[PDB]
């Protein structure tokens, strides 16, 4: 499989279904190159994995990605560790990455089902900007016949916001647009924080848009709980220190304008995952059981 | 009277204030004169600092009660029961809920006249109080002595729901007659204190008293605090006669009303 067909095909599965997420369009092209490489030993299968997730990353500078790239090349190791003949440990692979798309294309139902009772009657719900798993929460909320006014802002270098804004009122739930400098006027206002993650780091932060820390900041020093909805594939084995700590590939290229923060586990109440509602020091544990 | 029950600090700035009154009376002066001068000192006194203080924080704090607020208070306060009472008289829309703690009870008080005054009411003891503040939009608080570092002495579990209060993101309001500042500063509870009867603890539940005879046990003891200090720190916004100030702004007035 070539290079160029290889982003071609990614680009195709994100332009094709909008609603799907980057990082499981990285897994449907990772798992379509393995379905065709055509090879014989499984050290060349993991080098042309490995370059295929660079290449991939390359494309795309979310950290959603590398997730993805890192879990996929995990998931070849174990099935590798299960099985030593190539012929029968690729088609254990292809029958278990069937099942993994499966299961990790309904991740939002299952986040959005277990979240939707955080939310009560004439609660006002701030969030920071578009993410395709809140407006999920908020749908399956409403669908419960709750009623709540929501708060977002208008997320400044691409007007992510006012996507939210118009998404949510096409259901006509009351909706409003802050600016990034009025989410610490708009705090006391707001009962609780619901945001995303573009990925979940060791030690339970999380990376998001840039906006996401100020948030957990100004929650923290008002008492307001802070909800992560987040995925399963977003585990990275990251561990910043701080904000300079991130690595450049995920900040710039997706006077200095980085694109995403990280936020410390100790500003995050809970996070509603595929694999339940956690607390932070969980998600270090799945690691952990992860690899060995 | 010491003996029969500790001073509070408005009684000891009367009496500093009547001992400072009697020293300026001159040698020269004639008895009977100087007799009505001191009687009358003391209405002056009276009225300046209980009635037309009062009244301005009521003024004053009309202003901070919007409608459709929900307001804490706690015990029993002569001052907190007039600033309502007037505030729903004016105009303003509200409901009030009332904190109460044991074995004074003095709170159910103060319910009394909320019934009386057509204010809408509810109560509640001390340990249910944080059920209660996340639909408190303003906790009001009366106050037996304003500290020169900026705390307040004042009944105990004052401190408790200004905890409580910054907990949940409510605002803490007091109102203090400025005659009850004083210049004495106290960090905690234990230096100076009232220790109440214990027996007062005692209380029947069901149909035997479990401390009843507590002192047939040698290790038993029992404690009746009256006051607590809460520090500044927890304390938003000071109701005065000469307006809304800061906690800090304390010693300030105790500099302009000396001199």
């Amino acid at each position: 499989m070539d290079d160029k067909e290889l982003i071609e095909y990614f680009k195709s599965q994100m332009k094709e279904d909008p609603d799907m997420a980057s990082a499981v369009a990285a897994i449907r092209t990772l798992l379509e190159f393995l379905k065709r490489d055509k090879g014989e030993t499984i050290q060349g299968l993991r080098a042309n994995l490995t370059s295929a997730i660079e290449t991939l990353c390359g494309v795309d500078s979310s950290v959603a990605v590398s997730s993805g790239g890192e879990l996929f090349l995990r998931f070849i190791s174990l099935a590798s560790l299960e099985y030593s003949d190539y012929s029968k440990c690729k088609k254990i692979m292809i029958e278990r990455g069937e099942l993994f798309l499966r299961r990790i294309s309904l991740s939002r139902n299952k986040i959005a089902d277990l979240c939707h009772t955080f939310i009560k009657d004439g609660a006002t719900i701030l969030t920071h900007a578009y993410s395709r798993v809140v407006l999920r929460v908020l749908e399956a909320a409403v669908a419960a016949k709750k009623r709540f006014s929501v708060y977002v802002t208008e997320s400044q270098p691409d007007l992510s916001g006012k996507k939210m804004a118009k998404a949510l009122c096409h259901l006509n739930v009351p909706v409003t647009v802050v600016l990034d400098a009025a989410v610490g006027y708009i705090m006391e206002k707001a009962d609780l924080v619901i945001v995303g993650a573009e990925g979940v780091v060791e030690n339970g932060g999380i990376i998001n848009k840039i906006g996401t820390n100020q948030m957990a900041v100004c929650a923290k020093a008002q008492n307001k709980p802070f909800y992560v909805v987040a995925e399963s594939f977003k585990f990275v084995r990251l561990f910043p220190l701080n904000q300079q700590d991130v690595p450049d590939k995920f900040k710039y290229k997706a006077e200095e304008h980085p694109w995403v923060d990280y936020t410390a586990p100790s500003l995050i109440t809970l996070l509603f995952t595929d694999l339940g509602v956690l607390t932070p020091s969980a998600v270090s544990d799945e690691l952990i059981k992860l690899y060995l | 009277l010491t003996q029969c029950r500790p001073l509070s600090a408005s009684m000891h700035n009367a009496i500093k204030f009547l001992n400072k009154e009697i020293t300026s009376v001159g040698s020269s002066k004639r008895e009977e004169e100087a007799k009505s001068e001191l009687r009358a000192a003391i209405d002056r006194y009276v009225q300046e600092k209980i009635v037309l203080a009062a009244q301005a924080i009521s003024r004053f704090a009309y202003q901070k009660i919007s409608n459709g607020d929900v307001i804490l208070v706690y015990g029993c306060s002569s001052l907190v029961s007039r600033i309502l009472q007037e505030a729903w008289t004016e105009g303003r829309r509200f409901r009030v809920v009332v904190v109460d703690s044991r074995p004074w009870l003095e709170g159910r008080h103060t319910l009394r006249s909320l019934v009386h005054a057509g204010v809408p009411a509810s109560y509640l003891l001390i340990p249910a109080a944080s059920y209660v503040l996340p639909e408190v939009s303003k906790v009001l608080l009366g106050a037996h002595a304003l500290l020169a570092n900026g705390s307040v002495m004042s009944r105990v579990g004052t401190a408790q729901l200004a905890l409580v209060a910054r907990a949940h993101n409510v605002p803490v309001l007091v109102c203090c007659e400025t005659y009850k500042f004083c210049e004495r500063v106290q960090t905690d509870a234990f230096v100076s204190n009232e220790l109440d009867d214990p027996d007062d603890l005692q209380c029947k539940r069901g149909e035997h008293v479990a401390l009843a005879n507590w002192q047939n046990h040698a290790s038993l003891r029992l404690l009746n605090l009256v006051y607590d200090v809460t520090p500044p720190e927890l304390v938003d916004l000071v109701i005065t006669e000469l307006g809304m100030i800061p906690c800090s702004s304390v010693p300030v007035v105790l500099r302009v009303k000396s001199s």
